[PDB]
């Protein structure tokens, strides 16, 4: 019943939800202010806040870029000496009274940078397409 | 033929323009994926966009002459 | 046509360049593509 | 009796996890013959080991309620160990020490160490040293086990000044889309809305200074805000160590698990308590901890939330001991609350609610009416505006004014079933229109209404002038739309399409308009003039138009 919602003039409820993924560690996140839990996890409210999940064909400008408070282990993995192995990112659509979170994002966690804004990264999440450079 | 190899992107790019297509993410599983672009509609089902129906604004509104 | 979705960027086809080199130079016929090597 | 003294060693300091010299004379090397120093505080304290190295001069002891654990011979040696006090809860950390004869320098440290945890190893400024032993009275309150993370958040005990009103503010955040043509979107951003507060505060002589030194220290943690708008007080006399009190909690912010504040007068003798649950009706809660020290009747309290101060604080005096300044403060949790609509009619034409609140005559309300759309403004020359949906929508701003706590909940209650610009609801603005020249027959379905060119100047095809209330002089809501015209003579005839009982012309108030409207503004601004008890007023804006969007959802998704 997600698609009848999402698609109402005057019907809706907030909700992004992100997976950060490694080997099944797992951490559920979620970009609403509440205890949201869904899909057998508890998602917890967290100062993620996605900056558009744009789809160019174009290597860059498509880098999904994700303010991510710092406190977070998953910006902790990458503190120093970022993991060997890649952290793939997975993104959730769902709203309330609903139960089916529609998947709209697969990318990988690619790079992460502090700076002026200490109380949240930006982490930069590519996909698939655009990692085609290889020699 | 792939000789004196290059980038894979470039390479894929040249298969893509021969059968013109669009090399793509699926939205829900994130697999790779490929698409053709190809007279596969049949004018009747597809949706009508207007402003009361979903539309918000054209960006594009000039023509620029482009007869030539 | 893939090159004419690309160029949906344009202000609006014309193109005078050289070539970077891709795999044309010919030693060996391939009725279909088993890749090469390159040495 | 006295506060504790401590310094800072570097070899013996570094030896066991940074542990302190802890003595009561004012200087070091001043023993006494053969004297005692005591001290003691509270500690938190599980079931566990605590083993702890601790070194005095000459035999100085460390003991536990009471009880004696260890004592240190004359050298830094690991004189002892574990000393388990096996019941988990706060015990009086009450060790004591002496020197022989001479008045060599008088020392204590100690390594507290729990399975190898470092715990209270130094740095006890909390002690209370006297040259004799204390009851725990004298020592002080035992602090809450504080299970719950949020009890140890530092309390904000000053006041706020009444004479300027109070003001609070609940923010959602509702994004909106408009096409070109008016069409909207809806897209509540904010599950729950998130809240701030604040007050003016004007405090002097001491009180000022617990302002000062309190603000300075929080500047941007977490803090109990004690939520003096929701003040309240006891119903029964609560003895020392009791679990439990009745009291008035109707309708004010008080819920299960809520962190409640305990005024024992003075300002400085205060509690935090957590209430695990309570009664609604037989007002009453239990408490998760036995209340401080007493609770006699009578005593204020506060619901309290965990707030943070996200903004700088003005810097504004009147005198050298007098200050006043505005403190704003943002609650961390959600504003939890169920929405209603409570009694306002349900049109049956629409599908939404008629908004009957009785809004009051605040100096004067606002008026507008726009379109959205304009052309190329050429440098020069004509200018052709095109009205993009032929649609007229605009915004009216008028006052409300709340009175009483379960006013206040009743308007929570409505704007929580509204969000922001969330919600469509149909809106009286109390503007007198359409005096019936003739009777109210319901046989020919038609009002006839004075000529005030309805049907000529604006016609029937605008939705947002089109939905009117009857509201009969007994107070009866009639709800009514407009679905054609008929003009002759000085009046003017309106179909609706639906009935209305039969009544003379002269049986009713106004003809106000309800069209289809949208609050304007995100956050609302609510002026507590006094506690939820009374002046509570707020002003809402208003945004008429029509809702166009068709929704057939995209197929095959």
């Amino acid at each position: 019943s997600y698609n009848i919602i999402e698609t109402s003039n005057d019907n809706g409820r907030p909700v992004f939800m992100y997976e950060f993924r490694l080997l099944d560690k797992y951490w559920r996140y979620t970009s609403a202010d509440a205890k949201v839990s869904a899909l057998g996890s508890i998602w917890e409210p967290m100062g993620v806040s996605d900056d558009g999940i744009k789809q160019t064909g174009e290597a860059k400008t498509d880098a999904l870029n994700l303010t991510l408070p710092n406190s977070n282990p998953v910006v902790g993995l990458f503190i120093g000496t970022p993991p060997g192995s890649p952290v793939t990112l997975t993104i959730r659509r769902m709203h309330l009274d609903d139960n089916d979170p529609v998947v709209c994002y697969v990318g990988t966690v690619d790079s992460i940078n502090q700076g002026e804004n200490p109380t949240v990264a930006t982490v930069t999440c590519s996909t698939l397409s655009a990692t085609m450079d290889r020699n | 033929r792939w000789n004196r190899q290059d980038t894979l992107e470039s390479f894929m790019q040249l298969i893509l323009d021969h059968i013109g297509g669009a090399m793509y993410v699926s939205k829900v599983t994130g697999k790779l994926s490929l698409r053709l672009i190809r007279k596969d509609y049949d004018f009747d089902t597809l949706p009508i966009f207007d402003t009361d129906s979903g539309l918000l604004s054209i960006q594009e509104a000039t023509n620029a002459s482009p007869a030539n | 046509m893939w090159w004419a979705l690309a160029m949906l960027v344009a202000s609006v086809e014309v193109w005078t360049a050289d070539w970077q080199v891709l795999g044309f130079g010919n030693f060996r016929t391939k009725a279909v593509k088993a890749k090469q090597a390159k040495k | 009796l006295r506060p504790a003294r401590e310094q800072f060693n570097q070899a013996i300091y570094d030896a066991l996890n940074g542990a302190y010299q802890l003595y009561v004379q004012d200087a070091f090397g001043q023993a006494a013959a053969n004297q005692t120093y005591y001290m003691a505080k509270w500690m938190k304290l599980k079931a566990g080991t605590y083993t702890a190295v601790m070194y005095v001069d000459d035999s100085g002891t460390l003991s536990i309620d009471h009880a004696v654990v260890a004592t240190a011979a004359i050298g830094t040696n690991p004189n002892s160990g574990e000393f388990t006090v096996a019941a988990d809860g706060v015990y009086r950390f009450d060790c004591i020490y002496s020197n022989v004869p001479a008045d060599t320098p008088a020392y204590m440290a100690y390594q507290l160490i729990r399975d190898g945890q470092t715990v209270e190893v130094s740095r006890a400024n909390d002690f209370i040293a006297d040259i004799v032993p204390i009851p725990d009275k004298a020592l002080g309150p035992k602090p809450p086990y504080s299970d719950d993370v949020r009890l140890t958040y530092p309390v904000f005990l000053p006041l706020p000044n009444w004479k300027d009103g109070v003001t609070e503010r609940i923010e959602w955040q509702t994004d909106v889309m408009i096409s070109e043509s008016g069409a909207e979107q809806r897209r509540p951003i904010r599950l729950h809305p998130r809240r701030s507060f604040e007050a003016t505060f004007l405090r002097w002589e001491e009180n000022r200074t617990l302002l000062d030194t309190t603000i300075a220290g929080v500047g941007q943690s977490p803090l109990l805000l004690p939520l003096w708008h929701d003040m309240t007080a006891t119903e029964n006399n609560a003895p020392a160590g009791s679990v439990d009190i009745f009291g008035q909690f109707r309708v004010k912010d008080f819920n299960v698990g809520d962190v409640v504040m305990f005024n024992r007068g003075t300002t400085w003798d205060y509690e935090t308590n957590i209430i695990a649950g309570l009664d609604i009706d037989a007002g009453h809660m239990t408490l998760t901890f036995g209340l401080q020290s007493d609770t006699p009747k009578g005593t204020r309290l506060y619901p309290v939330r965990v707030a943070q101060i996200r903004e700088a604080m003005n810097g504004q005096q009147m005198t050298d001991s007098v200050s006043q300044t505005q403190v704003r403060f943002f609650c961390t949790e959600n504003y939890d609350l169920t929405p209603s609509w409570s009694d306002f009619p349900i049109y049956t034409r629409t599908g939404l609610h008629i908004f009957v609140l009785p809004e009051d005559w605040g100096s004067s309300n606002e008026i507008t009416s726009d379109r959205l759309t304009y052309n190329f403004d050429n440098q020069s020359g004509p200018v052709v505006v095109v009205d993009p949906g032929g649609q007229n929508y605009g915004t009216v701003k008028k006052s409300y004014t709340i009175k009483g706590r379960t006013a206040d909940r009743q308007f929570r209650q409505i704007l929580f079933a509204l969000r922001g610009r969330t919600k469509t609801f149909h809106l009286p603005l109390d503007t007198n229109d359409f005096i019936l020249s003739r009777d109210i027959n319901p046989a020919d379905g038609a009002l006839v209404v004075r000529r005030c060119g309805y049907t000529q100047y604006i016609g029937g095809t605008q939705e947002t002038k089109r939905d009117i209330m009857v509201e009969l002089y007994d107070g009866t809501r009639i709800p009514t739309t407009i679905i054609s015209s008929r003009i002759v003579g000085d009046e003017e005839w309106l179909f609706l399409s639906q009935s209305i009982p039969a009544t003379s012309r002269n049986d009713v108030r106004r003809i106000g308009y309800i069209p289809v409207a949208r609050l304007d503004v995100d956050g609302i601004e609510i002026k507590r003039l006094t506690d939820s008890a009374g002046v509570s007023q707020v002003s809402l804006t208003f945004k008429f138009f029509d809702d166009r969007r068709i929704a057939t959802p995209l197929p095959l998704s």
